[PDB]
């Protein structure tokens, strides 16, 4: 319906989004001044803290994102959110896929820092938009509640 | 690591493996009845876990490896 | 009345359009990616396989839309 | 309420707009060409006859649209 095409370009990666018309240009503006805070792009998949993946492009966008909307400036407060509440949901959608953050992240780029850098930028928009962790317990604990693991601290 | 106490899917969790358990040996029986212990070894040569090593003085002789062998057991 | 500007620019030619406020960012996307389906513009008119006039900036344009329209994407239909 | 905010860039000074939702594509092209009238950015403020300020920005960017509005284009009036 009320539909606009965004993309997330770094490198050989980019993203594709759906953005409302309304709110395409306040996505625009954080795309923007984002693909600033990048530095100059390899066509490869090495330069240290910055992206390797597309799991990345989101992640690091996210995050850029919820500084903006919880913190500084008070002219963009009700579209932030709105800009928020869908990349949330393209995530979740597309990269999570129902699974927590963690498993996800723990699938990037062999360089144990961006793996945790993927999911301080999800709890960083999951908490700007006030979105509480929903109560699933793990496959681990599932099977521990059934008595197939005997889990100890 | 963190992921595997968080971990939704399927086959998520994994179990740290016994050595009696995974690497036990056992007993089993062939459909002419035979009787062989159940060893990684065994399986894999088709024959008791029992070999005769090579020995270059006593082990060259094709007799004794062929007498071996028709006892049913590895020799080199 | 519904009317938004839109503007169809490479080196020395470009064009001048007049969009319902409804369907202008419909168009500003096809606008937009097909700038990138065009070369490194020559503010001259030789580079080949690329528009000399502005004749062939409507009519390479033409064609860039009904590529999408009859194929692939039915989310815009 | 219908608001969009719009911003002014050259160099090292820039300035914050919040337009009406419906005006803010109109102010979007000023801007745009506007920003293309200005030359090279220096990050310092000394290039004769280009901005040094914020006030600048804003007094030559007034002059920019006034000359449409009263002249040329009756698109948009």
């Amino acid at each position: 319906q009320s539909l606009r095409p965004l993309v997330l370009t770094h490198g050989s990666l980019e993203f594709s989004f759906l953005v409302p018309t309304s709110l395409h240009f306040q996505a625009a503006q954080l795309k923007d001044s984002f693909l600033a805070t990048l530095p100059q792009p390899t066509e490869e998949l090495a330069q240290d803290d910055e992206p390797s993946s597309v799991v990345e492009l989101v992640a690091r966008y996210i995050a850029f994102v919820a500084h903006e909307v919880d913190e500084g400036d008070e002219d963009a407060h009700p579209t932030n959110l709105e800009v928020l509440k869908l990349i949330l949901n393209e995530f979740e959608r597309a990269f999570m896929r129902g699974n927590d953050v963690h498993a996800i992240a723990a699938n990037v780029a062999g360089i144990t820092a961006k793996k945790i850098g993927v999911v301080r930028a999800y709890y960083a928009g999951r908490a700007a938009a006030g979105r509480a962790p929903k109560p699933y317990d793990s496959a681990l604990f599932r099977a521990a509640a059934e008595n197939n693991v005997k889990i100890y601290s | 690591y963190k992921p595997e106490l968080f971990d939704r899917d399927d086959n998520a969790v994994q179990f740290a493996v016994d050595w009696v358990k995974e690497h036990g040996p056992r007993l089993v029986k062939t459909s002419v009845g035979q009787t062989f212990v159940d060893t990684k070894m065994s399986r894999l040569l088709g024959v008791p876990p029992v070999m005769v090593a090579g020995m270059t003085p006593t082990t060259v002789p094709w007799d004794f490896v062929a007498a071996t062998m028709n006892a049913g057991y590895h020799i080199e």
